[PDB]
């Protein structure tokens, strides 16, 4: 979810 | 300068916390503002840091990693920046909309946390920090907390660290300047963790006193700053 958001 | 026209042109502008400066100074209040700021410049953190000179080179979980491990940090150095030249130190500018007067510090139940950052403000004053070796200390805290047992790519790390020492001493060109400056770095590190202390504590029993965590701030809070205060995951000091 941060990687979620990170990797988009 | 090559290095330092990039740092400038990445710096983020103004963040604001979205805080309603009609109610009062409530514990509840202050906090969740200032939790609310805190998932707004990790937005402009991410995007600073992905355009910073050599970051892609990481590895993509150790560059997730890193900006997670040294958020609490850069943010406490930028505000001690922000609180000197807007208001020369006199209150905490986490902020324009979430200034800290003394009360507030009070109110925010982190005083001495609070005292520590406008001293670190000060400092900027004290040693005359220029604007440039802010940007290079700045992108250095970055590259300044790492797990014991290393990243995924440790090698490019320790290239990349050594390529910012490196600027900060083509900016400094006095082995004078290095000691206070890395003095002055290091003085970060001791207050992120009470921060990060204090924000996980605040977590653990934040339905009981109404504070509100956004989603990812309580991930980071729950997932990574454990690690940080469990020892696994260290600030790489250079004194002491
Ligand atoms: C209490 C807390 O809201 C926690 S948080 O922002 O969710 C946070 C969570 C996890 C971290 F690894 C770092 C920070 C916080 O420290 N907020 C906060 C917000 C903005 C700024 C600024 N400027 C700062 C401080 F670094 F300056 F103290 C702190």
């Amino acid at each position: 979810s941060f990687r979620d958001w990170y990797t988009s | 300068p090559i290095f330092l026209n990039v740092l400038e042109a990445i710096e983020p502008g103004v963040v604001c916390a979205g805080h309603d400066n009609n109610q009062p100074d409530s514990f509840a209040a202050l906090l969740s503002s200032l939790n609310e700021l805190g998932e707004r410049q990790l937005v402009h953190v991410v995007k600073w840091a992905k355009a910073l000179p050599g970051f892609r080179n990481l590895h993509v979980d150790d560059q997730m990693a890193v900006i997670q491990y040294s958020l609490m940090g850069l943010m406490v150095f930028a505000m001690g920046w922000r609180s000197f030249t807007n208001v020369n130190s006199a209150m905490l500018y986490f902020a324009p909309d979430l200034v800290f007067n003394e009360y507030r510090m009070h109110k925010s139940r982190m005083y001495s946390q609070c005292v520590r950052m406008r001293h670190l403000s000060q400092e900027f004053g004290w040693l005359q920090i220029t604007p440039q070796e802010f940007l290079c200390m700045k992108a250095l805290l970055l590259f300044s907390i790492i797990p014991v047992d290393g990243l995924k790519n440790q090698k490019f790390f320790d290239e990349l660290r050594m390529n910012y020492i490196k600027e900060l001493d083509r900016i400094i060109a006095c082995s004078r300047r290095f000691y206070q400056l890395t003095k002055l770095l290091d003085s970060v590190q001791p207050i992120a963790r009470e921060l990060h202390q204090f924000t996980f504590d605040l977590l653990i029993k934040s339905h009981m006193v109404s504070v509100d965590f956004p989603e990812m701030m309580a991930e980071i809070i729950s997932v990574q700053v454990p690690k940080i205060l469990s020892g696994k995951v260290k600030p790489i000091y250079f004194h002491t």
